[PDB]
């Protein structure tokens, strides 16, 4: 034994007992997914409520990367941060050298090959965040999610954090009840739900929700923040289908 | 580069590797200092268990660092002349700066610097 | 990031072993074995090709490797350690002579620059020792023909004949009764092929041996004709054919 | 991190020993024995070489006695491949010399210089020690023929007769038995070839297992001769002094 | 201000019947000013000799530097470098400071210790061979060097009557330039013996 | 016993770090198979998407390194992708340089001596994938070449990868051992697919939809992967003979 | 326990334990109190002395004219921390002529506490900070953990017996908030809060710390008689 | 210099005069400017001598190697990017100017490439100062699917042509002949139309006719021994 | 030198003469400077002869790199990877290059990228030292939408009267047709184009 004090180690098994224990710090954290829709991409994310002193609508999670580009991520906020800021870095010079906006799985590469770094040496630690990621780009839209590993495949939809088996399990049920496809319109008000539904696995403390989303039609194949009656629209109805 | 702590503190507040290298000091061979109305004298210990040793040749113990002042050491050996050399070319660098010889307070100053550097620089013992 | 591991991995033990070195030369005892043979005329030098499936292709796999045109290796333990070796001493055999005194280095020397390399990885940060020992056979015009040995802690010696690898004590004294001054290359070759037949199990052929010599200048093998002074590489490797037709005369 | 993994190759015991240079000294202890005797008209080097085989090319190998310059030569004794670091090293120093003073350089600067960078891998750099104790053999116009000896720990001392390796002890009182200061060069050869020929570990001192050099003012007129024995030259001598 | 006509001086090599020939001049200067007569600008490493025409600095520098080289050579080899070898490590030597040149005019000349050939070669500042079967010259008065060669050489001649041969083409050709003369040295090399004569020459 | 968590030696002049990394090479639980024929040179390997929210274009084992070498990997996909960002990068790097597409071979010695370099210097550590690089060259022809993480590389008549190797690499030298001969006698490189699955079918014992399959050819002057419409066709003409 | 040694290693629940001994070191530190207004931002720190011949540690520290924070845990630290604003402050003034936003200041410490978090050889920060700020969007109150977790709120407090202080806020939301165009009240509702952390001692005149900023108010730190007026 | 390569039937030929100047001295009268990178690639050089022998070594040294590597046989456009990139970096400042040719596992090849690094491909080359006397030559007799035996006497006209009518060419005629499937033949002194003739007179001096001074046996051998 | 490319209704075709010079000596009378970057992305080369060679084998290998991770790469990005390298390099190099190709999607393009580094898009776009004897024939000639024949018409009788002017144009017209259907090599001896 002593395969897990180290980060880069293999243990008997083949394994990286450094990476399983950042998945720890992934699945303690809170609940963040992603929906795959007809021409676009929507994030959303649990904000919990630690105090009535926290300012409603002020300590936003989800962030933009480029302007095609959401992020959202679930474990330690700060690594998750750290990661993003690689990825405007990354994105910038594809941008700076190609001209056009990086794509969403050249852009997916650019985040796993910094986070698989990150597993070659014990001089640094493993990303604790799961980052759930994607957009709009010449070849239509495009959802991913990355884990400490440096893994990551294309989805569906997507979902990590504390009730990500919660929240699997609809995106499941929406992926067979759709099967020729989800509008966008139609995934913000879904993805309200499966947060509002996810919300059961952290129940004691109440929480705000925070969606975003791109759209070829409904945002131009720009990332924005839902806001005002749209937001507020789809809280009704997340509201209204727990009851 | 090697940058590794080597000389660190210890709960009870002691430096072990200072302390160790006071213990090959005791284990070198004796050195004494006396100082007179108008004369030092430095006194040596060599020990006998080398004999057919070539006195000509072999490292005196006593060691110029100008033609003024004397050093004389207790410890290892092959560390006295690194101290020695830098006390040498510092003495030589005094003369070409300030036009004048070091004071015997000044040199000292300087290999007592030298040796407490090594005592708080990584990599080093 | 960066490499941290600036210090030794190789260190001395309370017994005054070097225990990197010494598990190194464990790591060649595994190996397969190989040997040299000094002929007056000439030099050989043999291993097995232990294919490690039939449908891989051994041919493109070669454990015996031209240095110089005058010079050849051969190895024992670890397969990867050896090509990168082999790598290094072909490049500093130009870096550090060919590029300076526009000749190829004698035997010697390129030997002692390998055996360089070796001595670092035993001394240097964060590294461990070559896992392998080789035997470089070559020839010079001033020393003549010779036979090296060069180990993981980097210490090199000169040999009339020798083996290493799996069945080298054996293999070695084998050789102490058939080897004489008077030996020419040819009788050396055929005392090869039977040293090796005793280590290995199964299909003893041309397409299992491989066998190069250090011998007579091959013209034909230059490439070009119009410069009296070059007469073309002593290293030669030997054909499946041709190790076959020795097999027949054993 | 990597901290892990250290030896820490340059630390001080409790007793205020080096550990590394203690360890390198016991493996030195094992190597073929060498020893350096200096007499008043020159100096010879003798040494062993350990466990050779018949198939073994003596008369191209090399693995105990090697020349530094013209007038320099040492005698290893440890992990060849470490001492031909040096040695090439020092071989690069005396050429600086050379051309910096246009003069050959003085034995005791070589030394001090070799042992100056051994002593370095005591105290700085995490690395480990050089397992080799040399021998220098020397001529210079100021001192005349030197004897020095170095050793892991860069500590260097000179001698009139001294061996280094195995069986150093045992060696060592013989030397200090049938040494005079009056002695001469054959009488010197003879002393080295009976005292390897009484403290080897071999069954009987033969050519094979021998390397011998010595250093004579015996070049014609005011100058040095550095002569490296050949196999049949080690075979007479043998003969000569009637060990064989 | 051009530093290879600073210090003036000249070299010239030849080969005859088993045998080879260098010589040169013995003027140092500085421009007009004659400083000294003994400046000797021909060297040996073991049986192999260079002359160095050029910026007297980089005459006595580049010695000690083939000195230096020569010398591990040996240690290394356990022999003596061949003629042939040692041009090669010259014309390395020079070309490594292709951007930041010595200014000289080397010249190689010796036998071959084992095939007993006479060889002789000559270089540019940055290493490039020319490896003649006659004659070489280099220096200040190389123009009128070449001349007396191309006249007066003709092969296979013996040791004594190549010496003559070649100190006649170095003496009239050091008295037509006015950088160079103020003495003069001549080599003469067999297989395994090698005088050298000083000559007597107009001292202007 | 640190020398079990770097590579350096064992007592026995073995590297742990080496052998956990080849125990690694199967976690993905995938089997690959490459065999050569007349003018090509086909890959294929199992494809496996557990989850229904996965987007299963994005599940692959099998990368285009250049146009000409394919590369399919054994082990997780995050090393996978290491390595494959690297061949691609030495690749291009090569034709740069030399003037030249870069053999499947030398690209495969690169890769490996990558890999050697991780088993001697201690602050790398080994990748857990074995590399099979595939491609016609124009030298040598079909090509298969295969490396691992010890730093190992060699040629193949035809190899396998993953759990279940033993069983199709016996599969595949009882067939060479009666047609004997290096290759598939084949002209079409569709028929030298079907051969490829026909085979791996009888060695594994399951039958594979289009999905289940993964499939990567070589032909001469291009590498590429097969569509699951592609994947169907090819098993369509399987099961009517 | 075995996880522990540095920062670079993962416990097996996902623990990083050197950012949350860090963390313990803010615990340690004297009670700080922030609290806002629409109009108005308000520090108020309890200062603490070696001795009674000893002076009462500073812990508020001016960052900017509209921009400043009050400290809880390793003094040097937050020196480090707040030069390193200063810095960021002014950088965005040299070159957009641009006052530094009090949210992208969060970012900016977040970012910076990250690094030593993932990296060996280095260390966590060993403080809690409490950020105010009056920028373009008005009144701000931010707080930061050395573990990067940035917050923005209304009103809060670290430091020894500082839940005490953070639930009396947590009562006055509704009042405090409230407070617009009146400096001094939002000053005794802050001095009012901290006085629920106080055990055995009480608010003296060297030993109390008010900061404030707001709408045509600069960054100023009241010591001193300065105070008095408040106790 | 001129030097010129012609394409061929089955291979390619490259040919060079023998002349090296400096300034207007003819520094060496039988001087080899048909470098070899590898046994069947040859490449013939022009301007710096230098620069010519060096960049071909280095290159050649590297193409060695890296022939080693791949256990393949070295191509042509391998030795012509290592060149053009080496004389590209260094802004034309290494003055070689080359032509380039071979026979490879892909077929035979002719390539030219200029000091700063631009590279040009050919039936029929000609670089140095005799360039325009040479191409001249070849411009008037080169022909489509030429002979080996037509290809070495075109290549060795076009040499000529520089020989006499440049001053910066002269003496000799060197060959070099790279036939595919075949060795590459180095014809050195092709052609020697620059004997020169007896001399009218013997210069041989008389023993004893020049002044000495003083005379001494140098020691070139090592210390002896006794 | 007499470059060119030319959008039209199918695609795009670039056109070129066949001189390069050393004063006034032609070192290469049957120059290729029509050259290709990546499949359908070739570019015209003006200039010096080592710059623009050294900066396309650069590009080539961009693109190579970019098509093994992200696909084929538009004609923008081959111009920005064009633009980057004059551009940043522009004290030290001598470079006039025209980039042109076909996508399926945006059809074909043609940029210019002129001394400075910086990027023109244009329908049509004439470069080297030639071209500016017939910008005036070229602006009056010029049709968007021209068919394939008028399109190499249009080249083959522009660039006939930039080689009849320019001493640093002439030998035989080369041009390079990039369209959906694939890469067309043609090439106009003088014989032909002089007659025009
Ligand atoms: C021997 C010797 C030194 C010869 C000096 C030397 O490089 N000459 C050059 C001409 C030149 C070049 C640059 C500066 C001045 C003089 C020369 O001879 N070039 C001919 C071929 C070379 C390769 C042999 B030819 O190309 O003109
Ligand atoms: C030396 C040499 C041969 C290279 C000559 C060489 O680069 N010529 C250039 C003209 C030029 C340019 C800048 C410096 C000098 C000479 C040339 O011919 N450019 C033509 C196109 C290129 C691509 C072939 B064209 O613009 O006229
Ligand atoms: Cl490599
Ligand atoms: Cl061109």
């Amino acid at each position: 034994t002593g395969y897990d004090l180290s980060n880069s180690v293999f243990s008997p098994d083949g394994r990286n007992f450094q990476v399983e224990y950042a998945v720890k710090a992934v699945e303690n954290g809170t609940t963040s997914i992603g929906i795959k829709c007809n021409d676009g991409v929507v994030f959303a994310v649990e904000k919990l409520i630690t105090s009535k002193l926290l300012v409603p609508q002020k300590n936003v999670k989800i962030q933009v990367v480029d302007r095609h580009i959401g992020c959202v991520y679930s474990g330690l906020i700060p690594d998750g941060r750290h990661l993003v800021n690689r990825g405007r870095e990354e994105a910038a010079s594809f941008k700076k050298l190609y001209k056009t906006p990086i794509p969403i799985p050249a852009f997916a590469d650019r985040l796993g090959q910094y986070v698989q770094a990150h597993t070659l040496y014990n001089s640094v630690r493993p990303f604790g965040v799961s980052t759930i990621f994607g957009g709009v780009d010449k070849n239509g839209a495009h959802l991913y999610m990355l884990e400490p590993s440096g893994s990551y495949w294309g989805y569906k939809g997507a979902a990590t954090g504390k009730g990500r088996q919660s929240a699997k399990a609809e995106l499941e049920k929406l992926v067979d009840h759709h099967p020729e496809g989800l509008s966008a319109r139609e995934a913000v008000k879904q993805a309200a739900k499966i947060i509002y539904l996810a919300h059961e696995d952290n129940k004691e403390k109440d929480f705000e929700l925070e969606i975003s989303w791109c759209s070829l039609s409904e945002t131009n194949g720009l990332h924005k923040f839902v806001k005002g009656d749209l937001l507020q629209e789809a809280i009704d109805f997340a509201q209204k289908e727990i009851n | 580069g090697y940058d590794r702590a080597l000389s660190i503190f210890s709960p009870d507040g002691h430096i072990f590797q200072v302390e160790y290298a006071l213990e090959a000091v005791k284990r070198g061979t004796c050195a004494v200092g006396v100082k007179g109305k108008n004369c030092v004298v430095l006194g040596c210990e060599r020990r006998s268990t080398l004999k057919l040793q070539d006195t000509r040749i072999t490292p005196s113990k006593v060691s110029k660092i100008d033609s003024h002042v004397v050093l004389s050491f207790s410890g290892l050996n092959a560390d006295s002349r690194i101290l020695i050399e830098k006390a040498r070319v510092e003495a030589q660098s005094h003369r070409l700066t300030l036009e004048d010889p070091v004071t015997v307070e000044y040199l000292t100053r300087y290999v007592a610097g030298v040796q407490q550097r090594y005592t708080q620089s990584g990599g080093v013992r | 990031m960066t490499d941290r591991y600036s210090f030794s991995l190789t260190t001395f033990s309370p017994s005054g072993k070097l225990g990197q070195i010494d598990y190194a030369l464990t790591a060649v005892k595994q190996g397969v074995t190989s040997l040299g043979i000094k002929a007056t005329n000439g030099v050989v030098i043999a291993t097995e090709k232990k294919s490690s499936s039939p449908l891989a292709m051994s041919e493109t796999l070669s454990k015996v490797s031209l240095l110089t045109p005058d010079i050849g290796a051969v190895y024992s333990g670890m397969g990867p350690d050896y090509r990168v070796l082999v790598d290094k001493s072909r490049k500093v055999a130009h870096t550090s002579y060919k590029r300076i005194y526009g000749e190829y280095p004698p035997t010697k020397l390129l030997v002692s620059e390998v055996a360089k390399i070796m001595q670092e990885a035993t001394q240097s940060g964060g590294v461990r020792p070559f896992g392998v020992s080789l035997l470089i056979a070559g020839h010079d015009e001033f020393n003549g023909f010779s036979l090296y040995q060069v180990d993981p802690s980097g210490s090199y010696f000169p040999w009339k004949a020798t083996a290493i690898g799996k069945g080298s004590v054996a293999a070695k004294t084998f050789l102490e009764k058939r080897w004489n001054d008077e030996l020419e290359l040819e009788d050396a070759i055929h005392i090869a092929l039977l040293t090796l037949k005793e280590s290995v199990e199964g299909e003893f052929n041309g397409d299992t041996i491989e066998l190069a010599i250090i011998g007579d200048e091959n013209p034909d093998l230059l490439g070009y004709t119009g410069i009296p002074t070059d007469k073309g590489p002593r290293f030669r490797k030997l054909t499946s054919q041709e190790i076959n037709d020795r097999l027949e005369a054993l | 991190g990597s901290r892990r993994y250290d030896s820490r190759t340059t630390i001080f015991s409790p007793e205020g020993r080096l550990y590394q240079v203690e360890y390198a000294l016991e493996s030195i202890s094992h190597a073929g024995t060498a020893i350096g005797i200096m007499a008043s008209d020159g100096i010879v080097l003798a040494a062993e070489r350990k466990v050779t085989s018949t198939l073994l090319e003596q008369d191209t190998s090399t693995e105990k006695l090697y020349k530094l310059n013209d007038k320099i030569a040492v005698a290893v004794a440890g992990l060849t491949a470490d001492a031909e670091i040096l040695i090439n090293t020092a071989r690069i120093h005396a050429q600086n010399y050379l051309k910096t003073y246009n003069e050959d350089i003085p034995v005791e600067i070589l030394v001090r210089r070799l042992s100056d960078i051994k002593q370095g891998y005591t105290q700085h750099g995490g690395l480990r020690p050089f397992g080799v104790s040399f021998i220098y053999a020397g001529y210079d116009d100021r001192y005349g023929y030197q004897l020095y000896t170095s050793n892991p720990s860069g500590n260097y001392t000179g001698w009139k007769a001294i061996s280094v390796g195995a069986n150093t002890s045992a060696a060592q009182t013989l030397l200090q038995m049938d040494y005079k200061d009056d002695m001469k060069v054959d009488d010197a050869i003879e002393l080295a070839l009976k005292t390897l020929s009484k403290t080897t570990d071999s069954s009987a001192l033969t050519y094979d297992r021998l390397e011998f050099a010595t250093i004579r003012k015996g070049a014609n007129d005011g100058e040095v001769y550095q002569k490296i024995f050949k196999p049949q030259e080690i075979k007479d001598i043998l003969v000569k002094t009637g060990i064989t | 201000s051009d530093p290879s006509s600073i210090n003036g001086g000249i070299v010239v090599a030849m080969t005859g019947k088993d045998c080879v020939a260098i010589a040169c001049d013995l003027r140092l200067g500085s421009q007009s000013l004659g400083v000294s007569n003994k400046f000797e600008k021909i060297f040996h490493y073991g049986h192999v000799f260079l002359g160095i025409t050029g910026l007297a600095t980089d005459v006595t520098t580049l010695n000690e530097m083939f000195r230096y080289k020569t010398n591990l050579y040996k240690l290394k080899e356990e022999r003596a470098i061949e003629p042939e070898t040692f041009t090669q490590l010259v014309s390395s030597s020079l070309y490594e400071r292709r951007f930041g040149p010595y200014f000289v005019g080397p010249v190689v000349a010796g036998i071959n210790s084992k095939s007993g050939k006479p060889f002789i070669a000559g270089f540019d500042l940055i290493g490039c061979i020319d490896e003649a079967k006659d004659f070489i010259v280099s220096g200040t008065a190389s123009d009128q060097l070449f001349g007396m060669c191309e006249s007066l050489y003709e092969p296979n001649l013996e040791p004594e009557d190549l010496f003559e041969t070649i100190s006649q083409a170095l003496l009239n050709a050091a008295d037509r330039d006015a950088l160079s003369g103020w003495g003069a040295v001549v080599y003469i090399i067999k297989k395994d013996e090698v005088v050298k004569r000083y000559l007597k020459m107009r001292q202007d | 016993g640190y020398d079990r968590h770097i590579t350096i030696f064992s007592p026995e002049g073995r590297l742990y770090q080496v052998e956990y990394a080849f125990k690694a090479t199967n976690q993905t639980n995938i089997n690959s198979l490459a065999v050569r024929g007349k003018d090509c040179t086909v890959v294929i390997s199992q494809k496996k998407v557990p989850d229904k929210l996965l987007d299963p274009t994005t599940v692959s084992y099998i990368f285009c390194i250049s146009r000409t070498i394919g590369m399919v990997v054994n082990g997780p996909i995050p090393d996978a992708r290491n390595a494959a960002l690297r061949a691609k990068a030495e690749a291009a790097e090569f034709r740069y340089k030399y003037g030249y597409d870069m053999p499947c071979d030398v690209l495969a010695k690169r890769m490996a001596n990558l890999s050697q370099i991780y088993t001697q210097r201690a602050y790398m550590r080994p990748l857990g994938v074995i590399l099979t690089f595939v491609s016609v060259d124009e030298e040598l022809g079909p090509s298969i070449y295969k490396t691992d993480p010890a730093g190992y590389y060699v040629g193949y008549k035809a190899t396998a990868t993953g759990p279940k190797q033993q069983e199709i690499t016996t599969n595949l030298e009882n067939h060479f051992k009666k047609s004997k001969i290096d290759h598939i006698n084949e002209e079409s490189w569709e028929k030298v697919v079907e051969f490829a699955i026909t085979h791996m079918i009888d060695a594994l014992g399951t039958e594979f939809s289009k999905n289940d399959l993964e499939v990567g050819v070589a032909t001469k002057d291009k590498f590429f992967t097969l569509s699951a419409e592609n994947i169907e066709e090819r098993l369509v003409a399987i099961a009517e003979q | 326990n075995n996880y522990d040694g540095d920062t670079v290693t993962f416990s097996p629940t996902g623990r990083l334990f050197q950012v949350e001994y860090a963390l313990e070191a803010i615990k340690q530190g004297s009670v700080t109190v922030g609290l806002r207004s629409n109009t108005h931002a308000v520090l108020v720190a309890l200062k603490r002395n070696a001795d009674e011949l000893s002076s009462y540690q500073k812990k508020i520290i001016k960052c900017d004219e509209h921009m400043g924070l009050s400290l809880a845990g390793l003094a040097p630290d937050a020196r480090v921390l707040s030069n390193y604003l200063r810095q960021q402050c002014n950088y965005s003034s040299l070159v957009f002529n641009r006052k530094l936003a009090v949210e992208r200041a969060g970012h900016l410490l977040c970012d910076k506490a990250q690094k030593n978090t993932q990296s060996y050889g280095g260390r966590p920060y060993g403080v809690g900070l409490l950020i105010i700020g009056y920028d373009k969007s008005g009144a701000h109150l931010l707080e930061f953990q050395p573990s990067g977790n940035v917050t923005e709120l209304y009103g809060t407090a670290i430091g020894a017996r500082s839940q005490g202080a953070k639930t009396y806020l947590e009562r006055t939301l509704d009042t405090f908030i409230k407070i617009d165009g009146n400096p001094d009240e939002l000053i005794k509702a802050g001095v009012e809060a901290i006085s629920q952390s106080l055990r055995d001692e009480s608010l003296t005149v060297d030993n109390l710390s008010i900061a404030i900023v707001g709408k045509d108010t600069p960054f100023t730190i009241y010591d001193g008689e300065a105070v008095a007026k408040y106790i | 210099t001129t030097i010129v390569g012609v394409k061929f039937n089955n291979g390619v030929v490259i040919a060079a005069d023998t002349r090296s100047t400096q300034g207007p001295i003819v520094a060496d009268k039988n001087c080899a400017k048909l470098h070899r990178i590898s046994p069947k690639i040859w490449c013939a050089g022009a301007g710096t001598a230098a620069d010519t022998e060096a960049v071909t070594q280095l290159i050649g040294s590297n193409i060695e190697l890296h022939s080693l590597y791949t256990s393949r046989e070295p191509r042509v456009v391998s030795a012509l990017q290592m060149l053009k990139q080496h004389l590209f970096k260094y802004q034309g400042h290494i003055g070689a100017y080359l032509i380039v040719a071979g026979v490879d596992p892909t077929g035979s090849h002719l390539f030219s490439i200029h000091a700063h690094g631009s590279t040009d491909v050919g039936y029929y080359l000609s670089l140095g100062s005799g360039s325009l006397a040479a191409m001249a030559v070849l411009e008037s007799h080169w022909k489509q699917d030429l002979t080996k035996e037509e290809a070495i006497k075109l290549a060795s006209d076009a040499i000529q042509a520089g020989i006499w009518n440049d001053l910066g060419s002269g003496s000799n005629v060197d060959v070099c002949v790279m036939e595919i499937g075949k060795d590459a033949e180095y014809l050195r002194n092709y052609l020697t139309p620059n004997v020169r003739e007896e001399k009218q007179k013997s210069y041989k001096f008389p023993r004893g006719t020049t002044a000495v001074l003083k005379e001494s046996i140098v020691n070139i051998c090592d210390i002896q021994e006794e | 030198t007499s470059i060119m490319a030319v959008t039209f209704k199918d695609g795009v075709i670039l056109g070129a003469d066949s001189r390069t010079t050393t004063g006034a000596y032609i070192a290469n009378r049957v120059t290729d400077k029509l050259t290709r970057v990546h499949d359908k992305i070739w570019c015209c080369r003006s200039g010096s002869a080592a710059d623009t060679q050294a900066i396309a084998d650069i590009v080539q290998y961009h693109l190579e790199l970019y098509t093994s991770q992200y696909g084929t790469p538009s004609t923008e990005t081959a111009a920005s990877v064009f633009k980057e390298l004059c551009y940043e390099n522009k004290d030290n190099l001598t470079a006039g290059i025209i980039v042109a190709g076909y996508d399926d999607k945006n059809k074909g393009e043609v940029y210019t990228i002129p001394l400075g580094g910086s990027v023109h898009k244009l329908p049509y776009a004439i470069a080297g030292s030639g071209s500016t004897f017939i910008y005036g024939y070229c602006d009056k000639n010029f049709r968007e939408n021209m068919s394939k024949e008028e399109t190499v018409d249009f080249i083959k009788h522009s660039l006939s009267q930039a080689i009849k002017w320019d001493g640093s144009s002439g030998g035989v017209i080369r041009m390079v047709v990039l369209t959906a259907a694939g890469v067309e090599r043609l090439i106009f001896y003088p014989d032909e184009y002089e007659q025009l």
